[PDB]
RNA sequence: UUGACAUUAUUGUCAGGUGGGGAGUAAAGUUACCACAGGGAUAAUGGCUUGUGGCAGUCAAGCGUUCAGCGACAUUGCUCGGCUCUUCCUAUCAUACCGAAGCAGAAUUCGGUAA
């Protein structure tokens, strides 16, 4: 348990960087509530700076949790983004997606997003970048991978998948 | 012939509904009385250790039951869990 | 140096992964037995 | 006497005269009959995310009947979903509630807890708290620390510290000059008519130890503020009204203070010339049949030194 | 970083928690979910087939070194359908005969011969 070391700030930004472009620099600009970074056994946490500093005092083996659970890096050195990020990236996505009403179960239970949902996606979505879902209510639903571009996603069979489930809310129902 | 968004890391190993059972009958042997009680939870299934995660009730499989018991009769062939408490 | 090694000893091993599974499933049913 | 009337108690609901002696101290005739006519599903809406008045209408969308609860407080609903994942609420009892009622929170400030394994209070005080300040989660269960972290995560508090340790070292670790809470510590717990366990696997030396083990509790909670709050979900003497006296006797620094709302009884009066009751008759009770809410108790003191 | 001590607010001391950051005496295994690729050999009536269960206990033809174990029958506890003409089998709905049944008559149920 110690400080990110710069090093691996640059990975976790790189990571953060598909879902969020170069905005990501407003979380932690504001100054309002200063927040830092903290990693636990390969396992790194969005905590306030504050807060943050009081949280030393509780050895490491005892520890479990602390602030909002980002990520965690790897065994290979690569970085992976849990649900419980979503929170935050909801403030600073850059681009979006949507599911049916009637067609949201089957995300929650971790399949790929189908064309047979239409509607106005972000347009200039690339190919592969991120996307996040919401419902009617501007409520995160997941992340994953996009899986065609807005101009050929909707130029498609109601059957093509158009973005790759990688994580979602569902994980919180075990 | 199993127990049971729950499942996590498996694969297209889906199991039908029809193959779980909620309920084994149960008897002790020190007592002549047999009371049909809800299966809780698998404690060790023989014959494979996925056999316990999936929580299959294979004969021999350990048991615990809402008051530890193993079934000792196959469910797969007859639709009934027979239990003897331990 | 390591392929055909594990291919001229592919059914070996599975044969002794499949005693030692029906070693340790017998010795399971004998140590519940033993009660 | 006719011990019959107790008998016929022990013979319907089989439960141990051992423990059913305790609920028959000058009260009504068929009061222990009367508590098992009790042993209601209430959801907490989260105000984080969404208000309740907008979960009033939301969740009617698919027909759910719900209704408010008493008269405490309106954030929560009486009668795996999206909206159960989505944190807008969570699914905890009317009980679970007293214990935050009573702990009032302030903006800015520290919480320390020292045995929310279910994770609904240190959420409810975040919301009061609005995700400011800083509060602490401990549980001496490692297994149920998930069940911590999940639901912290679910509902977004962003502002929850989750540790595993013994509670009586908490002082020595921060010692934090702030409020404490503390909850269900009881062995003749109270919700038992869920806790079916309760009716026959119980022992004297439960009684013995673990109401032995919360009285030190209390001792080190006042030792890690700075309104100190007691709970318990349990009517039995032996968890209320009678383990805070040793921490009221052992320590002055703490002064009893009004433990919450008008709901709830108070203690007895006396026993002719038999038995008598402490001053604790400020601390407030709860049952499973006279109110909606289990079995609970409350307590709120202020440390003045 | 928590608590105490002293000073026109405040700065220092002590005590305690933490501490692969620094000074001196971090990575490798594990994993039957291991998933993606690599590779080994299968898997394409031995007269089959039917009406009476499963687990648990007594009752026990006889075998167990004398018989250290097993074990029949009843007993107990909850428990792709749907078309068309022809031939053939009986495990037969009707026609023929016979026995049984509270079969008064009528009607009815089973069983046997019977394609």
């Amino acid at each position: 348990m110690r400080q990110l070391t710069e090093e691996e700030t640059k990975v976790v930004f790189e990571k953060l960087a598909g879902y969020i472009g170069r905005n990501i620099s407003f979380l932690v600009d504001n100054k309002e509530l200063p927040h830092v970074f903290r990693l636990q056994k390969d396992r790194v946490y969005y905590v306030p700076d504050h807060v943050a500093k009081l949280a030393t005092s509780v050895a490491r083996p005892n520890l479990m949790s602390l602030g909002i659970c980002l990520g965690k890096f790897t065994k290979t050195g690569k970085f992976r983004l849990h649900i419980t990020s979503l929170t935050v990236l909801a403030k600073h996505a850059k681009y979006k997606i949507w599911i049916k009403p009637n067609g949201e179960m089957p995300f929650l239970y971790g399949n790929h997003v189908l064309k047979a949902h239409v509607g106005k996606m972000s347009d200039d979505i690339p190919e592969h970048a991120g996307v996040i879902v919401f419902a009617m209510n501007d409520v995160p639903l997941g992340f994953g991978v996009s899986a065609k571009s807005t101009s050929e996603s909707r130029n498609m069979q109601p059957t093509g998948i158009v973005a790759f489930r990688q994580a979602d809310i569902g994980e919180y129902l075990r | 012939h199993t127990f049971v968004r729950r499942p996590v890391k498996m694969e297209r190993i889906i199991r039908p509904s029809a193959l779980r059972q909620k309920k084994a009958n149960v008897t002790h042997p020190e007592l002549g009385v047999t009371v049909f009680l809800p299966i809780l939870a698998v404690k060790k299934n023989p014959q494979s250790p996925m056999y316990t995660q999936l929580g299959v009730l294979t004969k021999g499989t350990i048991i615990e039951v809402n008051v530890y018991a193993q079934v000792t009769n196959e469910p797969d062939r007859d639709g009934c869990v027979n239990a003897v408490l331990l | 140096r390591r392929q055909r090694q594990l291919k001229k000893f592919g059914k070996q091993v599975q044969n002794a992964t499949l005693q030692k599974r029906q070693l340790e499933k017998r010795e399971t049913l004998e140590k519940i037995k033993s009660l | 006497y006719v011990d019959r009337l107790l008998k016929d108690i022990c013979e319907y609901f089989g439960y141990t005269p051992f423990l059913a002696e305790k609920l028959f101290n000058l009260f009504s005739p068929a009061e222990a009959m009367e508590f098992f006519e009790a042993n209601p599903i209430t959801i907490r809406t989260n105000t984080l995310k969404t208000r309740r008045r907008d979960l009033a209408q939301t969740l009617v969308n698919r027909g759910v009947n719900l209704q408010p609860i008493g008269s405490w407080t309106k954030v929560g609903l009486q009668i795996a979903t999206p909206e159960y994942l989505a944190g807008h609420y969570i699914l905890q009892a009317a009980s679970s509630f007293l214990p935050v009622i009573a702990l009032d929170p302030h903006e800015n400030e520290r919480i320390l807890d020292m045995a929310a394994a279910p994770g609904g209070k240190t959420t409810y005080i975040s919301a009061m708290m609005k995700n400011t300040g800083c509060v602490f989660a401990n549980d001496a269960n490692k297994s149920r620390t998930k069940s911590l972290i999940a639901n912290i995560h679910r509902l977004g508090c962003t502002n929850t510290i989750v540790c595993n340790y013994d509670a009586r070292e908490f002082p020595k670790v921060i010692g934090g000059f702030d409020r404490i809470l503390l909850d269900a510590p009881c062995s003749g717990t109270g919700v038992i008519g869920k806790d079916q366990s309760v009716k026959v696997s119980r022992t004297e030396k439960d009684f013995i130890q673990i109401p032995h083990l919360q009285k030190q509790l209390l001792l080190s909670a006042i030792d890690s503020v700075g309104v100190i709050v007691y709970s318990t979900c349990s009517v039995a003497v032996e968890e209320d009204e009678a383990v805070i006296d040793y921490a009221l006797r052992k320590r002055p620094n703490v002064k009893l203070v009004d433990t919450g709302l008008a709901i709830g009884k108070e203690a007895f009066t006396s026993y002719r010339g038999k038995k008598f009751h402490p001053s604790v008759k400020l601390a407030r009770r709860y049952y499973p049949h006279t109110y909606n809410v289990d079995g609970f108790f409350v307590a709120k003191f202020q440390k003045i030194g």
